[PDB]
């Protein structure tokens, strides 16, 4: 059996808080 | 704890031949290399002899030279240290000590020896 | 390893101290000349380094 | 080789008394040496192997000084425990000799 | 001054047979050693210099090992004229002792 990720499988970048920024 | 024992010294005639047991317990005889010393009744001490880990290699004191011959058994866990042409001077009580000098170093209760 | 053998040859103890700069909460910090907090005005400020 | 000698003679010292006994080597042997205590009738035990650092097992009191030829052992205070005849073993040289000692008694 | 002193007195084995030549120093002179070969009657042969090199002329089949105060020749397969009385020097020290003798 198979099943797509969907928008799963991302975690944190890093211990940095980020706020209202688009980071990548 | 590291536990040494020693045994085979006795009253013996000069010139005679006598063997000593070192006895180990408690910790990897076959790793560590073996040391002997005697203590000569109000002197201070002296080492006789030295045998390797493994007892492919032995040094021994310049006295006891030609005369003491030193051997181990990695499965008896014992060292032996021979004794010949044994004088009145040699008297002595033997303690068998490993790793000398540094960190690791035992000592055992030792057996008296006399000639 | 021998006492006979020469310096080049002989044991040297290392202790390999490995750092990670962080803006984690970084516990170990070796502190010194601690100082109260203040706020509303203009100030030079170290926190946690 | 290397003779290992105990220049103190014997000290009787009271309870509770500092003493420090002096070890000198014939050549130099770098910091190879090892502070023993024999009680009589009794294994020797090593106070302190190399210099500086104590061994483990072995009191506090006891402490390991002196470096190259002259090597030094102080006790801070002293005990009926610690009366002893005491001995040091250069260690640099393959054949190893024993210092004369120094009697420590009441 | 330093002192050299072969481990066997005297040892002789048959021919093809491989053959230990130990030797020591009383203190370390590092890689300094020389292995000679004098048969009785000529002139010292040197077989191995600074231990742990062949000399030119000699056969391969001696060997030096070994560093510090510890030294050791082996020959891998005894030969007829191999037998001879075996010398370890020290060039270390300014003093120059070679070795009791080995004969083989």
């Amino acid at each position: 059996a198979y099943t797509n990720s969907f928008t799963r499988g991302v975690y944190y970048p890093d211990k940095v808080f980020r706020s209202s920024v688009l980071h990548s | 704890e590291v536990q040494l024992v020693e045994s085979g010294g006795g009253l013996v005639q000069p010139g005679g031949s006598l063997r000593l047991s070192c006895t180990a317990s408690g910790f990897t005889f076959s790793n560590y290399g073996f040391h002997w010393v005697r203590q000569a009744p109000g002197k201070g001490l002296e080492w006789v002899t030295i045998i390797s880990y493994d007892g492919i290699t032995k040094h021994y004191a310049d006295s006891v030279k030609d005369r003491f011959t030193v051997s181990r058994d990695n499965s008896k866990t014992m060292v032996y240290l021979q004794m010949n042409n044994l004088k009145l001077d040699d008297t002595a009580v033997y303690y068998c000590a490993r790793d000398l000098g540094t960190y690791d170093d035992s000592w055992g209760q030792g057996v008296l020896v006399t000639v | 390893f021998q006492p006979t053998n020469g310096v080049g040859y002989q044991p040297y103890r290392v202790v390999v101290l490995s750092f990670e700069l962080l803006h984690a909460p970084a516990t170990v910090c070796g502190p010194k000349k601690s100082t109260n907090l203040v706020k509303n005005k203009c100030v030079n400020f170290n926190f946690n380094g | 080789d290397i003779q290992m000698t105990q220049s103190p003679s014997a000290l009787s010292a009271s309870v509770g008394d500092r003493v420090t006994i002096s070890c000198r080597a014939s050549q130099n042997i770098d910091g190879f040496l090892a502070w023993y205590q024999q009680k009589p009738g009794k294994a020797p035990k090593l106070l302190i192997y190399a210099a500086s650092r104590l061994q483990s097992g072995i009191p506090s009191r006891f402490s390991g000084s002196g470096s190259g030829t002259d090597f030094t052992l102080t006790i801070s205070s002293l005990q009926p425990e610690d009366f002893a005849a005491y001995y040091c073993q250069q260690v640099y040289s393959a054949p190893l000799t024993f210092g004369g000692g120094t009697k420590v008694e009441f």
